[PDB]
């Protein structure tokens, strides 16, 4: 059974060098016709570089100055270096195999996520979103200014799951922010408590925010 | 670089429908060895891309026969004879004849649903955030179809673009609608210079924008 | 017009 597996540092600072490794089983790069390439998916897909059993190397020309691909067939590994990383190098990085007799990317790794950032670990500030004075009531929680990903959000400890939308995070000044909304009958709130439960494991944060009228 | 242009970029279908995706390359994908190295990949949520078709029209082992590929030169097509729910995802064409090897932008195969107007809710900065020293104004635009929508912010009746960031959910697994958040981030100083804050949504379900506002002092 | 390798 053919498998490939990428490994990387998870997080790097701008200007550092990214070192990626692809380890593989069920085949050998020494086999005539074998090749392995790197593809990334920045926050579609972009092909980076490729190396063959005979050490022939191919690069995306727009990225060549920052890329170096190599192999150690004995270790049965392929390496990619990207120098001078910046925020745009934040992506999932995949390695994938081709062979002259099966000349297509049939086998991919699961991917390694890389974040390039100057941010330090920062807990979220969790703010209630309650409707002002101006049938169904939409409430929410704003989870602002955390790093790194991820956060989780539940409502009433997961007992309230219907009518919930939790939005993907976006970056603002190197820190992530997202909001979650929940829509409940007007007979539910504020007669009953509605609380968002936010967890940010990187900062050991588990915080509850009750939504109260303004 | 060889540009791979997919049409359409979003393709709403009903289960059972035939579906077709166009991929046009800026140069012929014919290689000097006579082969045309045009491949199609499907990427599902939380998965690596998976190979469907290679050399234009050869189906990869294990790929269902409802998938086919055709074309030549610069003009290619992926066809699904009947769409199954497991087929929903993002389809990429890919050429490996020319360096750099290049993908199309991705076509999202998505579900058709009934047109539905967004429910729009606006929220001022919380007292907690204001004490803390910042000011975010949040607008939710929830459960609409189709996904095409415009959001405009006004402060004191004047359009504001700086400081706005939007985020979108994936298509809803219950009713096939979309939702989005739009957040206006201001300094507290900025916030305290203005009175009326408005989120306006324009969607094909009505001629008139949906307008939600609040006043800072009320 | 660099071609990728296929042999």
């Amino acid at each position: 059974q053919v498998t490939l597996k990428e490994s990387g540092p998870g997080i790097l600072k701008p200007s550092q060098t990214l070192s990626l490794t692809c380890s593989f089983s069920g085949f050998s790069l020494s086999t005539s016709g074998m090749s392995v390439g790197w593809i990334r998916q920045p926050s579609g897909l972009e092909w980076l570089a490729h190396i063959w059993w005979d050490d022939d190397k191919y690069y995306n020309p727009s990225l060549k100055s920052r890329l170096t691909i190599s192999k150690d067939t004995s270790r049965n590994q392929v390496f990619l270096k990207i120098t001078s990383v910046d925020t745009a190098d934040t992506a999932t990085y995949y390695c994938a195999r081709r062979t002259t007799t099966a000349d297509y990317f049939a086998y991919w790794g699961q991917g390694t996520t890389l974040t390039v950032s100057s941010a330090k670990t920062t807990p979220p500030s969790v703010y209630p979103l309650a409707p002002g004075s101006a049938s169904m009531v939409t409430l929410g929680c704003l989870v602002k200014g955390y790093f790194p990903e991820p956060v989780t959000v539940t409502w009433n400890s997961g007992s309230l799951s219907s009518g919930v939308h939790t939005f993907p995070a976006v970056l603002q000044s190197d820190l992530y922010t997202l909001s979650s909304s929940v829509t409940v009958p007007s007979s539910t709130w504020p007669s009953e408590t509605v609380t968002c439960n936010v967890a940010h494991p990187a900062s050991s944060t588990k915080v509850d925010k009750k939504i109260v009228p303004r | 670089d060889v540009l791979m242009t997919q049409t359409p970029l979003s393709l709403p279908v009903s289960l059972g429908d035939q579906a077709s995706i166009s991929c046009r390359s800026s140069q012929s994908i014919v290689h000097s060895n006579g082969n045309t190295y045009l491949e199609w990949y499907l990427q599902k949520p939380g998965q690596s891309p998976k190979l469907l078709i290679y050399k234009v029209s050869n189906r990869f082992s294990g790929v269902p026969d409802r998938f086919s590929g055709s074309g030549s030169g610069t003009d290619f097509t992926l066809k699904i004879s009947r769409v199954e729910a497991e087929d929903l995802g993002i389809y990429y064409c890919f050429q490996s004849s020319h360096v750099p090897l290049t993908f199309g932008a991705g076509t999202k195969l998505e579900l058709k649903g009934a047109d539905a107007a967004p429910t729009v809710s606006i929220f001022p900065p919380s007292s907690e955030q204001l004490t803390s020293g910042g000011a975010s104004v949040v607008c939710f635009l929830n459960n609409f179809y189709p996904k095409d929508i415009n959001v405009k912010w006004k402060i004191d009746g004047s359009e504001r673009q700086n400081g706005v960031l939007n985020s979108w959910t994936d298509q809803d697994s219950k009713d096939s609608t979309y939702s989005m958040s739009s957040t206006l981030t201001l300094t507290k100083d900025e916030y305290e210079r203005h009175n009326s804050y408005t989120c306006e949504a324009t969607h094909k379900t009505s001629t008139s924008p949906i307008v939600k506002s609040f006043n800072r002092n009320e | 017009d660099a071609e990728f390798r296929h042999d």
